[PDB]
């Protein structure tokens, strides 16, 4: 990870990050 | 063989009794505290008479060298030879000298140790999977000729996991457990 | 036997500890530092007179929160954790915030 | 010449681009990324973007977000031997080109010659004349256009 | 994260990188288009793709290509993935 500049899966980084756009494309202007 | 490694392989023919009369049974020093042996030393054949104390009932186990083997069933006969080999060899009838130097079973180094019925492998087969599809941990790996596998051996029930009771400094007991891989 | 432990093991997976929490309010503050719209109810021309982890808290506690964390092969949104263990987080998380003057 | 497929594309967003106008910019991310070029021996004529499936869960990675949008694409592709029209294009003595409406080729040098621009093929093109071409070989797209060695029918 | 970006460059120093999938090179860019020399050579059409990395690890890469090594890179395109509601976990003993 550290070679190819990736979050290790250490701590935080054990996990991985998704956005749910739902809420915000519900949303009018 | 010669006279004085029959007497330690008397007291592993005794948990080998054990786990014929049940295959689910723990395996440690204490077992031995349920049996009497006999011993009849030959240069050719030696004879070993396990008897049980609550049910005295008899078996008896004929060890031959390897080099020549002259075996024929006797009245209460374990059904199979039980060889001193020189190195090394697959079947749990044979034991290498190796394993006979000193008195094995009594040693604070001898490990306690069960196998698994049906239920206990198919919790720990779901305790394994990682929960994303069909993933899944390993146990680490034990070889096919350890000694452990030789006591723990049932014609028509394959061995794949073995538990271990390992001795705790601070909790006492804990549980292990490992797999078993085949030897070529 | 094994939906049993399955079933054990999923509700293992409600647990909450402080790198899981650490993680959420890490990626939505990057995410509202560098620009993204905030979705707090009542949104005014007030709300951008606040402060940043005021508006990420009330996002949490509201249930707008919009970071989703894959833990155990399951896709989990802030609420969905125990309850008690976020608020137990929480509460430790602003005590340490407030020595720091950052809340 | 031509089939039409559902699929994901996937695009990369900034997050000050995560506002009330995201699908505005969803979708000028995915027409400049894909509306016109060639990829793996292939083009998309035109894209649909669904409005009507639920979008999946954005890929946050670094300081973007990555999406996969669904959508209906018209992909369209030629192959050797079709016939094809178009405008000559000189613009010096060794790259002379016909543009068409989606589709670029080139001639060998050794086909005809420039003179002034003018092309003598056996007959004379002026700057900028129509000609019909039959494509030969393949080659890598430039500019959102298809490209091809091909001689003047 | 911390470890993360104390490892790699600076962002301010950030540019455009595009790799060959096929072969691992670096793409040139010729009059604004990205292409691989060496594929294009062999008369192949191989994905260029984006990459962030250090450029000491571009350089080792590199110098291990000159004594003949080759490293290849693949990338990873996940099925797109959905989230559903789940139900209520309470977790506190029964007293
Ligand atoms: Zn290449």
């Amino acid at each position: 990870c550290h070679f190819f500049s990736k979050v290790p899966n250490i701590g935080t980084g054990y996990y991985k990050y998704f956005i749910d756009l739902g809420l915000l494309m519900r949303m009018e202007r | 063989m010669n006279q004085y490694n029959v007497k330690y392989l008397a007291k592993i023919l005794c948990l080998k009794t054990e786990i014929a009369r049940d295959p689910y049974a723990v395996i440690n020093r204490n077992v031995l505290l349920r049996y009497t042996t006999d011993i009849e030393y030959n240069d050719l054949v030696t004879l070993i008479t396990v008897r049980h104390k609550i049910d005295s009932m008899k078996t008896v186990f004929q060890v031959f060298n390897e080099s020549s083997i002259n075996y024929t069933p006797v009245d209460d006969d374990y059904g199979e030879p039980i060889i001193i080999t020189s190195y090394l060899q697959k079947g749990h009838n044979k034991f290498p000298v190796n394993f006979l130097y000193i008195d094995v079973v009594i040693s604070d180094l001898f490990p306690s140790f069960v196998r698994l019925d049906t239920t206990e492998t198919n919790i720990v087969n779901s305790v394994l999977q990682t929960g994303d599809g069909k993933k899944t941990l390993r146990l680490p790996k034990m070889l096919e000729t350890e000694i452990v596998v030789k006591i723990l051996y049932r014609p028509n029930i394959p061995l794949k996991i073995v538990r271990f009771f390992r001795n705790n400094m601070v909790t006492g007991v804990e549980i292990a457990d490992r797999s078993v891989i085949s030897v070529a | 036997i094994g939906n049993h432990i399955s079933a054990l093991k999923r509700r293992y997976t409600r647990r909450i500890s402080l790198f899981e929490i650490a993680g959420i309010i890490a990626e939505s503050y990057n995410l509202l530092q560098r620009g993204r719209l905030p979705l707090v109810s009542e949104f005014s021309d007030e709300t951008m007179k606040q402060n940043m982890l005021h508006v990420i808290i009330q996002e949490i506690e509201e249930g707008s929160c919009p970071i989703v964390i894959e833990k155990n092969g399951e896709l989990l949104s802030v609420n969905d954790f125990d309850k008690d263990g976020l608020k137990f987080h929480l509460d430790y998380i602003i005590k340490i915030w407030k020595l720091q003057k950052r809340y | 010449s031509s089939f039409v497929t559902n699929g994901y594309l996937s695009v990369t967003l900034e997050p000050h681009e995560l506002t009330l106008d995201i699908k505005t910019n969803i979708r000028n991310a995915v027409y400049k990324t894909y509306l016109h070029r060639e990829i793996s021996g292939k083009m998309a004529k035109k894209i649909e973007i669904r409005e009507d499936v639920e979008l999946p869960l954005g890929e946050i990675v670094n300081n973007s977000v990555v999406i996969n949008v669904p959508c209906v694409i018209t992909y369209a592709y030629y192959h050797v031997g079709d016939i094809v029209r178009g405008t000559l294009n000189i613009e010096d003595e060794s790259n002379v080109t016909i543009q068409c409406g989606d589709l670029i080729c080139k001639l060998s040098r050794d086909s005809g010659t420039v003179s002034f621009c003018f092309f003598r093929n056996g007959n004379a093109y002026d700057n900028g004349s129509e000609v019909t071409a039959v494509l030969m070989e393949a080659q890598q797209g430039i500019e959102s256009s298809f490209v091809f060695l091909a001689n003047i029918v | 994260n911390t470890i993360t970006e104390v490892l790699k460059d600076s962002e301010e120093d950030y540019q455009d990188v595009y790799v060959c999938e096929n072969c691992g090179d670096i793409a040139a860019q010729i009059k604004g288009i990205n292409t691989c020399l060496r594929c294009s050579k062999l008369n192949l059409s191989p994905l260029l793709t984006k990459i962030d990395t250090t450029h000491v690890s571009k350089v080792f890469l590199t110098q291990m290509n000159a004594r003949g090594v080759k490293v290849k890179l693949d990338f990873e395109r996940r099925p797109p993935s959905f989230y559903k509601p789940l139900d209520k976990v309470d977790l506190k003993p029964s007293f």
